[PDB]
């Protein structure tokens, strides 16, 4: 991952992880200037889960919108094993489980 | 674009709020965000341009606040409209400088 949204992401996350948030990926596709950010929960989804993935995404782009034009969000209830979120690829949020 | 911001929203970004979030992004000590709201709506400040998720970017001409990455003051404000109302975040000015071929 770039530094530039490592940065951005550390950033534009405070404040808004909470207990259930396993792991926060990100997809950055250079040429097309676009960013697939994916929240795996712990639980299905709400709508206070799209709300901060939107302001997450305003957040990112104000300050790192020279490398992007465009993003994407999906929140994703796992069940899968902690070694499995372990392994994705493009965290820059994962919680601390037990293997 | 909508009229009301949305305080709690807005918080995030002003210094010394309740709701201010040390690290991100802020806007000026002298800066109403309802003012600046109201003169998007008026015609004082023009939209640009527009960013990720479709939102406006605004041109203020002057000072607004500063970026929290690259500590910069910016001009430039990304306007946030959602259900319970509008936020402004200040914008690095790269964002708006640096444009692609």
């Amino acid at each position: 991952l770039p530094s530039w949204l490592r940065v951005g992401m550390n950033i534009a996350m405070l404040g808004m992880i909470h207990s259930d948030i396993r792991l926060i990926t990100v997809d950055y596709e250079e040429r097309r200037r676009f960013l697939k950010i994916k929240n795996y929960l712990s639980r299905e989804a709400i709508t206070e889960d799209h709300e901060d993935m939107e302001y997450l995404i305003t957040e990112l782009w104000s300050m790192c919108g020279e490398y992007f034009d465009e993003a994407d969000f999906e929140c994703i209830y796992s069940n899968h094993s902690s070694m499995e979120l372990n392994q994705i690829n493009g965290a820059v949020f994962r919680r601390k489980e037990l293997i | 674009i909508g009229t009301k911001i949305h305080d709690g929203a807005q918080g995030k970004h002003i210094s010394g709020h309740r709701n201010y979030i040390e690290g991100k992004s802020t806007l000026n000590q002298n800066i109403n965000p309802q003012e600046l709201l109201n003169g998007i709506h008026s015609g004082a400040y023009p939209v640009i341009s527009k960013g990720a998720r479709r939102n406006p970017v605004v041109d203020f001409g002057y000072p607004i606040g500063s970026d929290g990455k690259s500590g910069l003051s910016t001009n430039f404000g990304t306007i946030h409209s959602g259900k319970n109302g509008v936020h402004i975040v200040p914008a690095n000015p790269k964002t708006i400088k640096k444009v692609q071929l």
